[PDB]
């Protein structure tokens, strides 16, 4: 990595010298705890029909959004001490920050 | 195979299964469509299976700039030595500037309405046109970026397009810190949280590691609970932009055709400022703008947002609830009443166990956002956490971060210290009246608001090299 | 992994139930600390001639052991407290705890 | 590229070059073969290499059974109901059962000696014939194994093979645990550092990461600094057994014929007992035998063990000292002088100085085994930090751990708490004398040593089905 530098690189590269990528783009995400999965290393759980999660059953995405997230628009609530400008800097943030790249 | 045309459950795909009685997706052996994330080592039996970031993790506006080479130079004017980035060569806004368009295959924008032929728009991230208001945020800071450009050469003549580029994007990354750090993440942790987690900056340790963590992709995810299910656009005045200032947000998914020709980004970000973001409550997690119609415009059916995040943690091999509490050091609840005790809500906890059996098996988004919302913060502990843990290694082990001995002068940062996303928005806009400090509270015209004359411009005089 | 086992696996598989691969044989080494390679993510220190790491010349490996390690063996210290016993149980329990592939 | 015979570097030879005034390769074009550990995902460009633990890292005694299943099945004797391991066809030390021999393609263990014909020892790991003194463990283990599972059958007759295999093969491996924890590992760390990094055992923690970290296949390396430049044997009344009571262990690496032809396991084993260790000094570190004469007769060139340590960790992309001493929240020496508070010693600090220019780059075997041994410990508070964290996981995150509730009942920790070497070695060899406990303290005969008609044996009763 270069002796002196002024401005930050586009990928991140060296922002860090003695480990160079940490930070950088296209690399993999850093581990906090060590990863679950139906078979050790790869299958995600509710790859296998019958295949319990530490003795229950894995519940659907799709039914756990409908029994716990789903509610009336109605009812909606404003957030008096937030404007919807919280909402989308977070997400411009969340851009500056992360994209998980899937097969096209 | 294609995820998107099909449920056959083969690589890459990873379809969601729909449950019986589902209140839109009356057949049970339908699906929503669902590609697993690039594994980082294809096809080992060796390694356990991780995710890449595409991106670069560092607060630095990469969405603006890129993170790649080919693509940072693509978004550059290469045409003089102004140092600019490139801007649309089809459409203005009222004079100002507009992103340049993309070139996708098939583009998903020119589906949202087919007549307009308006594709989706190039940036630094390819998601800017995911929704127009995001699209605007990104449109301004295009703005800041060639209007400080412009203002460096006249300060700076000597300087070339490669020092007023790297200039002028080394203040767009300083402006994007101070307003997260300073301004956002306080009101997302709570004061509590932020005492805790983001203590007084001292200078760059490069101990500290900067990746982004798996689990933060997912935890993050939080602001979905606080989207509104429309895209809100206000005229000068602040009042509803007829014949239609209220947008179903289904309708506004990659709609790039919406800021070209319904009007520009300056009455989606008066909608921004003007209007409260939706909060977060126990009954009330996510609307159904993206509950049962995420992408409804360019998909085969309706995506659920709520059920992708949690989908996607799965994908991610990501541990439950539980055991990112004890990550935490936060007491770990195993039973109903415990839940109960720890959500201050029993009957969120039963509905919690019903569908997941025990308290470790709660994927982490929906734990979550079911936790209570810290005091003046917009998460409860477990995301505080989270949030707070990730946004603390991105400032203290970041080589540039603003504040960093050496990357600004004192009276640099003296002068980056009064930026404001309000004044921002006065630079770059035909707006004259943008909210009073702080912008992310700020919610209701005229109450909240202040002419732009009375905010003081960014003072440049210390970036005269003498 | 079996709801219910008796014995160790062979493999170590399944000793930890929520993340199977943990102990077990043919996984890759955890990092605790971010790796940190000439060239930021493979090639080692020493590999790229007048290529220096974090501002300094890497020194050859036999020239740290020449210039530290060598001494004249009749200066030898014999341990008083410990029997040879000692040398040869640690040799066995690292056999017991860890082996690195290298190509044949 | 052929790194036994090439000095060339390509992939995956890392050949270590010669420095000028070499007291032993006076030829600079000449160099010490090196092969690459094996990468977890080979050729990446995503990402950061790592390296393979190809076995379990539990305490185990995989080391007896195997790590894999192909190899641990060839190494029982599947020929009866007895659930034994297979012993050697060809040869037994005085009535008692060696090794089978391995069937090695270009074994190493022939070469040591061309006339006697003897192959390397099959085990449940691949270094058994490395030296006759780690042979000779391996071989009283395996018997300790066959002893358990003949009383075992006596004990419960309605045991079938596999029964009596895992249940011998459960009791070696908490021999294994608690000779480890109980008498080596205090002697290791020292009294400090065994309470700050082992305290009192709790139970199971499901949350405690049990895997062998990158940095301690290096650290732990600490060992070679312990090895005498002899191979020692003593007779019955242990004395020197001649002809050859002091083989320089140039000659004895791989040499299996050793075992097989000069006296089986019991001299060797007499000699580990009743002869010091060498002591690791600042300015003795490692002997010539392994640092010029290291697998001499084995290949064209002898090797440097030190010197393949410090490329090895760099081969790996292990951090160097300060970056470990920060991680073991230890004081980072920034100037030779600090190096020497650091060190206790100014002349080495000097010499790692004018080696690597910064205490930073100093390889982490070098640092390791160059701070000052802790009170009653044979490390320093570095390699204490390292092998004393390492060990707790292995303990706390293993569900099998002899003491954890349920692995075994209240009266059979009674039993196997008596246990000791010294005891299992007067059960499987024609010794009658042996070391008073510690083993791994006491080293002189005759005032360290007891007869084995002293030592009270196992107590299998609480192990009846009945
Ligand atoms: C079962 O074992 C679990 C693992 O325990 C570790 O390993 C074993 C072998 C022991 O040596 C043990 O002492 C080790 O801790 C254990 O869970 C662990 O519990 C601790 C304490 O609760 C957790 O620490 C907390 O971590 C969070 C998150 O930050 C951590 O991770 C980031 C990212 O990697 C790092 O950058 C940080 O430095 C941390 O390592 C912290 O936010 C939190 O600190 C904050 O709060 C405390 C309390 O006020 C303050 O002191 C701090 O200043 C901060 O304000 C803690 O540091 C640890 O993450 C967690 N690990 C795991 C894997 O869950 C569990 O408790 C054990 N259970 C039992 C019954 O033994
Ligand atoms: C620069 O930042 C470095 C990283 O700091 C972390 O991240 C920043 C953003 C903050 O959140 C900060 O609070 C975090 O610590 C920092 O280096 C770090 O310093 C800490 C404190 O000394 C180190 O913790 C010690 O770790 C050793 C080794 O064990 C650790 O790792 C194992 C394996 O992963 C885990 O299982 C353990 O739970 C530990 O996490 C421990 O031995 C030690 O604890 C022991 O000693 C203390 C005191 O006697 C006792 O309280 C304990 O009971 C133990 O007996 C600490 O846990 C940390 O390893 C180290 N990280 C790195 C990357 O080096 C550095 O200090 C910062 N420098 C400055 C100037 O700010
Ligand atoms: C206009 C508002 C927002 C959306 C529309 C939207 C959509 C998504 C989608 C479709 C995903 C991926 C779902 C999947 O896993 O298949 C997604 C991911 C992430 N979001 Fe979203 N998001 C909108 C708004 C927000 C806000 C306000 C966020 C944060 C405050 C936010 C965050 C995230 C994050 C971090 C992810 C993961 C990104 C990655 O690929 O690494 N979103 N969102
Ligand atoms: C008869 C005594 C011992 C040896 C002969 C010997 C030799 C080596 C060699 C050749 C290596 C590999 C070197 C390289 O990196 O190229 C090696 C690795 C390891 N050792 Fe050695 N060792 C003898 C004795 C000991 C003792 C007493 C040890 C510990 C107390 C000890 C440890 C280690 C470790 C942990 C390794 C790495 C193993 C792996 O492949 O992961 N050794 N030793
Ligand atoms: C480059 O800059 C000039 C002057 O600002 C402008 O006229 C031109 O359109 C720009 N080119 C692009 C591709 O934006
Ligand atoms: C699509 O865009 C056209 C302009 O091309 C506009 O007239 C029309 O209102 C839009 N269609 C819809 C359904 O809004
Ligand atoms: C298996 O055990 C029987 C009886 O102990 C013995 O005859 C035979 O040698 C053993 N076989 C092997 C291969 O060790
Ligand atoms: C090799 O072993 C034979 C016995 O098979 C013995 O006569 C000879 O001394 C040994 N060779 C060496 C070099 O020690
Ligand atoms: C949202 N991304
Ligand atoms: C040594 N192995
Ligand atoms: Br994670
Ligand atoms: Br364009
Ligand atoms: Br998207
Ligand atoms: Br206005
Ligand atoms: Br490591
Ligand atoms: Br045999
Ligand atoms: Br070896
Ligand atoms: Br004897
Ligand atoms: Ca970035
Ligand atoms: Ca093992």
């Amino acid at each position: 990595c270069p002796e002196q530098d002024k401005y930050r690189t586009i990928t991140g590269m060296c922002n860090n010298r003695r480990s160079p990528t940490l930070g950088a783009s296209n690399r993999a995400f850093v581990r906090w705890l060590p990863a679950e999965y139906e078979d050790g290393f790869s299958l995600p759980y509710g790859w296998t029909p019958g295949v319990k999660r530490n003795g229950f059953p894995v519940a659907l995405a799709r039914a756990v959004s409908n029994e716990i997230v789903r509610f009336p628009t109605d009812q909606l609530t404003p957030d008096q001490e937030r404007s919807l400008m919280f909402m989308q800097w977070g997400q411009l943030l969340d851009h500056d920050l992360d994209f998980t790249p899937e097969p096209a | 195979v294609n995820c998107e045309t099909s449920c056959v459950q083969q690589p890459p795909c990873f379809p969601l299964k729909i449950p019986p009685n589902d209140p839109r997706i009356k057949n049970q052996a339908d699906c929503i469509p669902f590609f697993r994330s690039c594994p980082a080592c294809p096809g080992s039996n060796i390694t356990i299976r991780n995710q890449i970031n595409a991106l670069t993790s560092f607060v630095d506006a990469s969405m603006v700039y890129g993170s790649e080479e080919p693509l940072a130079r693509n978004l550059r004017n290469m045409s003089n030595q102004l140092g600019l980035l490139a801007v649309n060569q089809r459409f203005q806004d009222n004079g100002r500037a507009l992103l340049p368009f993309d070139n996708l295959h098939d583009d998903p924008c020119l589906l949202t309405n087919r007549s307009a032929r308006i594709p989706c728009f190039l940036a630094g991230d390819t998601r800017s046109s995911e929704m127009p208001e995001l699209t605007s945020m990104h449109t301004l800071l295009l703005r800041e970026h060639n209007r400080l450009a412009t203002e460096l050469k006249s300060l700076n003549p000597r300087w070339d397009g490669e020092r007023l580029y790297q200039e002028a994007r080394k203040i767009v990354g300083a402006m994007v810190q101070i307003i997260t750090y300073r301004d956002y993440l306080p009101l997302v942790l709570g004061p509590t949280a932020m005492r805790k987690y983001l203590p007084t900056y001292r200078s760059y340790n490069d101990s500290v590691d900067p990746r982004i963590a798996n689990v933060f992709t997912n935890a993050f995810r939080y602001g979905h609970t606080l989207i509104q299910p429309f895209m809100f656009r206000l005229d000068n005045r602040y009042q509803p932009m007829e014949p239609n200032p209220r947008v179903p947000l289904s309708r506004v998914f990659f709609a790039s055709w919406r800021v070209v020709l319904e009007g520009g980004i300056d009455p989606i970000l008066r909608g921004l400022m003007a209007t409260p973001a939706k909060l977060n409550r126990q009954n009330q997690i996510a609307v159904d703008e993206i509950r049962e119609r995420l992408f409804e415009q360019v998909m085969r059916i309706g995506l659920d947002l709520p059920a992708l995040n949690m989908q996607r943690s799965r994908d991610h091999g990501l541990p439950g609830y539980n055991a990112w509490r004890r990550f935490c050091g936060l007491p770990q609840p195993e039973t109903v009443g415990q839940l109960g005790t720890v959500l201050r809500n029993l009957k969120l906890a039963r509905k919690l166990m019903e569908q997941y059996g025990t308290p470790n098996n709660i994927d982490i988004w929906m734990g979550g956002v079911s936790e209570p919302l810290k005091r003046k913060g917009r998460v409860g502990p477990l995301l505080a956490c989270i949030i707070g843990t990730q946004f603390r290694k991105l400032r203290d082990g970041d080589r540039f971060w603003w504040e960093n001995e050496g990357v600004f002068s004192m009276q640099q940062r003296q002068a980056l210290a009064q930026i404001s996303l309000p004044r921002i928005i006065c630079d770059n806009t035909g707006i004259t009246t943008v909210s009073k400090n702080n912008i992310f509270m700020s919610n209701s015209y005229p109450r909240d608001f202040v002419n732009c004359s009375t905010l003081p411009a960014l003072n440049l005089a210390s970036w005269r090299e003498a």
